[PDB]
């Protein structure tokens, strides 16, 4: 019945390589985007004109995360190292390192004083943001890590790797509550908690979706249509209007899904690449879509639900 | 065919343990994956981690006289723009 009609309205070309990650600033006003260029750069998020390049990363960049005040930037990259950047300054506060090697995820918690990271050491780091020191180094997985990222009152961290496992953590004793398992083992490429930290919405490289409870350990949705098979790709809860799954996908398209009928509402075509990342306004019914190589620009959508 | 890495070996055995050997691709791994089992046992297969700056390993464990198959994995690991896998791996036959 009631579907979405998202319609493309900018396109933000300047990025020298690949796009790994866009991020919306959580006052609606920015949206952050790094690359395989050693780049972030930062955006309009309502006319999508360019604003500043950031740099200071040797190597590529996987993931990007605002503060909770809009105010700072964390990087994950592959020269092994992290860095806090002031969005203002657009300069290098803290760069954090200990890894040793790829870091592939990074998450400010609603607080803003912690940073959760993850990486192909095949664990999971928590920062402290105004020092810069690891606080614990969590052996979470046995295989790179995918995806990091806090609940509401950033009580819990939930992560994902290769290996096939979602784990859910304690952030204050750093220890592991849960852990989400599957018998068939796929790799899990993308992990996120709900809005409200009941659910949690995970991505297996079968090409598949699925909305997790994580009080009780069952999978409630399912959803499919999409190509996701290589690439780690983001995806979304669409609260801000309408209540919908987002998510990029390999057959470069961005495909959105209702969350209740696990149905699929619209794709939108117009990247020329894998849509490796999306991402949602938080007050406005905006899509923000990056794709890779063969498509080195962002795309900025708008619906009226 | 193709494979990474390339001239998998045994270069010494006991009756219960293998040291294997290959070719460190000019390209380099992020880390390598050994598995072995019984040459087309139903038994599953027994795996660990190499890191790409190694180019050997010792599989201990095995049970004497039967026949086992080394296969070797070999990961490339980027950023989020590569995906991540592994290239065609190699295999041999040995009997302890």
């Amino acid at each position: 019945t009631v579907k979405p009609n998202y319609a493309l309205k900018f396109t933000l070309a300047g990025h020298t390589k690949a796009v790994s990650s866009v991020k919306f600033s959580p006052n609606g006003e920015w949206l952050a985007s790094s690359s395989a260029d050693k780049l972030i750069k930062i955006w309009g998020a309502y006319d999508g004109k360019f604003e500043k390049t950031i740099s200071g990363h040797k190597l590529g960049i996987s993931d990007v995360a605002w503060s909770s005040d809009s105010n700072l930037l964390v990087s994950a990259s592959d020269d092994k190292t992290l860095k806090i950047w002031d969005v203002s300054s657009g300069k290098c506060l803290k760069t954090l390192k200990g890894h040793s090697n790829y870091v592939f995820c990074c998450n400010f918690n609603p607080q803003s004083n912690l940073i959760v990271s993850g990486s192909f050491d095949e664990s999971v780091r928590i920062w402290d943001v105004k020092t810069g020191k690891c606080l614990k180094t969590l052996p979470a997985h046995s295989d790179p890590v995918s995806a990091v990222h806090f609940n509401r009152d950033g009580s819990l961290i939930v992560s994902s790797s290769y290996d096939g496992l979602c784990r859910i953590w304690d952030t204050a004793s750093g220890q592991c509550l849960k852990t989400l398992i599957d018998d068939d083992n796929p790799p899990v490429s993308f992990v996120k908690f709900s809005p409200n930290g009941k659910y949690i919405l995970a991505a297996t490289l079968d090409n598949t979706l699925k909305l997790w409870d994580y009080s009780k350990g069952k999978c409630l949705k399912t959803y499919t249509g999409h190509k996701n098979e290589k690439y780690c790709i983001f995806a979304n809860f669409s609260v801000t209007g309408g209540k919908w799954i987002v998510s990029g996908s390999e057959d470069n398209l961005v495909y959105i899904w209702n969350l209740q009928t696990k149905e699929i509402v619209q794709k939108l075509q117009g990247h020329t690449d894998v849509v490796i990342s999306t991402a949602c306004h938080p007050t406005e019914n905006i899509i923000a879509s990056a794709a890779l190589e063969n498509d080195k620009t962002i795309k900025l959508w708008k619906s009226d639900c | 065919v193709s494979s990474v890495p390339t001239k998998l070996e045994v270069v010494a055995a006991t009756p219960t343990s293998l040291l294997i050997s290959w070719d460190a691709p000019a390209v380099t791994v992020v880390h390598y994956v050994i598995t072995y089992g019984e040459t087309g046992g139903n038994s599953p297969v027994q795996k660990f981690k190499v890191p790409g700056s190694k180019s050997t390993a010792t599989i201990s464990g095995l049970k004497p006289g039967v026949d086992y198959t080394i296969t070797v994995y070999a990961y490339q690991g980027g950023g989020r723009w590569h995906p991540y896998g592994y290239y065609s791996p190699i295999s041999i036959n040995y009997r302890t």
